[PDB]
């Protein structure tokens, strides 16, 4: 009968106030229909490629409940992955607690490439005072920590790195970060090695990248002189190369501290209520 | 005098040195 709609959005109600259970990420495209006999129609969350969704619970096998990563966002009947493969399969057929989602920490990792090289003290002190920034300005919300293990490395014979950095310790460090944010807290990672946004692309850690922009070399050569500068400007001309528009999130391009800190502080206040619906609570 | 001005301007039609004073008071803090 049609009681059993209600009985859904009564667990529905009931899932709005309740903690996420892990958030995924989408690899296709998906727009809501009514051929997708939907429990409770005009509720479905339809997302784009690359979407982010948070999942509470399973609702049934057909349907997840969950929300997109969005402003205005409220819960509802994100599809399973095998809703959406019968879906494929039927439209191929029509038409004569590889997969759809990727496992992602509920908080996002920060990573604040750039200029250029890590560990030398022009760049260092760069990111230090950002982290300063953040850290003092997002008191009893941000957790900012540093990762030794080289999380780009995550992905018969058994994989092993040649490197120091073990894999499995890098496993342990994305499982630190998988527990660090279930808080739903927010992170800034202060990752030593990841000097170019790519590096992460196959982590499922879906890191916020930070790009603190020097669009002249020259600048950044007397910079690092005003104090390894060639590899440094091969570095930094690198990441000057890259695609703004998808590589970074953020364009820290600014040169005082006040202007770019307002900016990166703005962004992450914009994420803080993409990532925190009233509902929630 | 104005169309003596549009005929020269008809065909006629810093940054590097900020981002350095700016990234050097930015090292500076």
């Amino acid at each position: 009968r049609r009681e059993a709609e209600r009985q859904a959005q009564a667990q529905l109600e009931k899932a709005k106030t309740k903690p996420v259970a892990f958030a995924v990420r989408t690899n296709v495209r998906y727009s809501a229909a009514q051929e997708d006999d939907v429990p409770v129609p005009g509720m479905a969350i339809s997302f784009e490629a690359k979407d982010f969704l948070h999942v509470k619970e399973k609702f049934n096998n057909d349907w997840w409940i969950g929300r997109l990563v969005k402003e205005g966002c409220e819960i509802g009947f994100i599809p399973s992955p095998v809703k959406l493969e019968n879906m494929r399969l039927q439209h191929e057929q029509r038409a004569k607690f590889t997969p759809p989602y990727d496992v992602v920490p509920s908080m996002r990792p920060v990573v604040l490439v750039g200029p250029s090289l890590k560990g030398y003290e022009v760049t260092d002190m760069m990111q230090k005072a950002l982290f300063d920034f953040l850290k003092h300005r997002f008191e009893g919300r941000i957790s900012i920590t540093r990762v030794t293990a080289d999380i780009s490395l995550a992905k018969a014979i058994i994989e092993r790195s040649n490197t120091r950095s073990s894999l499995a310790e890098v496993q342990s460090e994305i499982e630190r970060i998988f527990e660090l944010a279930r808080t739903l807290q927010l992170v800034v990672l202060d990752a030593d090695t990841i000097n170019h946004p790519a590096q992460l692309s196959k982590t499922s850690l879906a890191p916020i990248i930070v790009y603190v922009k020097i669009s002249s070399p020259k600048v950044l050569q007397r910079l690092i002189k005003s104090r390894h500068l060639n590899v440094q400007m091969v570095a930094a001309d690198k990441l000057a190369q890259c695609p703004p528009q998808e590589s970074f999130d953020v364009i820290l391009d600014e040169n005082q501290l006040e202007d770019a800190c307002e900016h990166l502080a703005d962004y992450l206040e914009a994420y803080w209520k993409a990532t925190h619906p009233p509902s929630s609570n | 005098v104005l169309s003596g001005e549009f005929t020269k301007e008809r065909e006629k039609a810093q940054q590097l040195e900020e981002d350095l004073r700016g990234y050097m008071s930015w090292i500076t803090q």
